[PDB]
């Protein structure tokens, strides 16, 4: 009965797209009892989905190197969308290590056999990641050509609200990624509004975060501030301490406390944010505080260059372009109009490698 | 970067 347990690791897949937890434990135990009597590949298949099944766990409350191992191991001749979710699943992981240039390298090998995937759900899951690393990567068009076909297909259906509300998050993001905050609020509003439904606190802190965002477009840094410190609030309150997407708000209300001159509050909240950073060992945040405090504390602009370098190295020039732009208008500000002209020249440099 | 969850 193989294709009997190839059914119920399908059923197993839909419920981690539904976020399903209790099914997808249900589905798992029953499966794992199916793999010890059983005659293939399938056990590629009942990894992959224990992959998959990992990542979905890691999400909702922060090892997997062995699963990766199981994969690894014995893809010889792989074929039909057995190897697509091989691609998709792996270019997954190496978008969670910041592993931006093997993750779309997957993510196009999946792409060429998605004309083997038939459920409009799973084109939509392989839609959203794409956009997703394509926001990450500034690719703005790129990612509202995915994002929109994704968001189509999840809100078609039901119960895929959790997806919808990232969905809104890409939108947005894209939106202010063209300099429309005020076009990218209503849809980071409606997935807040769509987060405290499902009482889904992540998903709630995540919306405080972007709206900040939109508000720190438009120089409303109280605001930002107030959207900065609610969302870390949600975090630090539900179970997500040690969660490293936090660094992305702390950071955020370190630039904004440091804007709004308030020295002190910034110099602790760096503080906050570069220990924390080096506490979940992320080195790809912790530089990135670096550059905060190089910057708005001590000068130190060889340090600024040495980060930026680093952040290029990565394949991350969005975030290289962001701190260029911190750096160039805090010396414009100063009136050291030679450095300001140096750090405008690397948002340049930054805006074209993008493209 | 933001939150795209």
């Amino acid at each position: 009965s193989s294709s009997k347990v190839g059914v119920k690791i399908n059923e197993w897949y839909k419920y981690i797209r539904l976020f399903s937890v209790p099914d997808s434990e249900i589905l798992k135990a029953e499966v794992e009892e199916e793999i010890r009597h059983m005659k293939h590949d399938l056990l590629l298949y009942y990894s992959l989905m224990c992959f998959r099944h990992q990542l979905m766990l890691d999400y909702l409350e922060p090892k997997i190197s062995d699963l990766l191992e199981k994969i690894e191991s014995s893809q010889t001749d792989l074929k039909g969308i057995l190897e697509y979710y091989f691609n998709f699943f792996r270019g997954m992981y190496e978008f969670e290590q910041y592993e931006y240039l093997n993750a779309i390298s997957f993510y196009k090998q999946a792409e060429r056999k998605l004309s083997l995937v038939a459920d409009e759900i799973e084109r939509a899951e392989f839609h959203y990641k794409v956009a997703e690393i394509y926001y990450h990567m500034k690719q703005t068009h790129m990612s509202m050509h995915h994002i929109v076909q994704a968001i189509d297909s999840y809100k078609a259906h039901e119960n895929y609200t959790v997806r919808v509300i990232q969905c809104s998050f890409v939108i947005g993001l894209n939106y202010l990624d063209m300099d429309y905050p005020e076009k990218a609020i209503p849809h980071f509003k409606n997935a807040l509004d769509k987060a405290r439904e499902i009482d889904m606190s992540r998903l709630i802190g995540s919306s405080l975060y972007n709206l900040g965002l939109c508000s720190f477009a438009e120089e409303a840094y109280e605001k930002a501030s107030e959207y900065f410190k609610e969302g870390i609030r949600v975090y630090q309150d539900n179970g997500y301490e040690h969660s490293n997407r936090i660094l992305d708000i702390l950071l955020m209300l370190t630039k904004t406390t440091f804007k709004m001159r308030n020295h002190s509050e910034g110099i602790s909240w760096c503080a906050h944010g570069l220990s924390l950073s080096k506490n979940l060992n992320d080195e790809i945040m912790a530089k990135m505080f670096e550059f905060i405090h190089a910057l708005y504390v001590d000068n130190d602009n060889e340090k600024l260059n040495s980060i930026l370098n680093y952040l290029e190295l990565k394949s991350m020039l969005s975030d290289v372009e962001d701190l260029a732009s911190d750096a160039a208008k805090y010396y414009n500000e100063k009136e050291d109009h030679k450095v300001a002209v140096a750090y405008y020249e690397k948002v340049l440099y930054a805006r074209k490698q993008i493209q | 970067r933001g939150h795209t969850s």
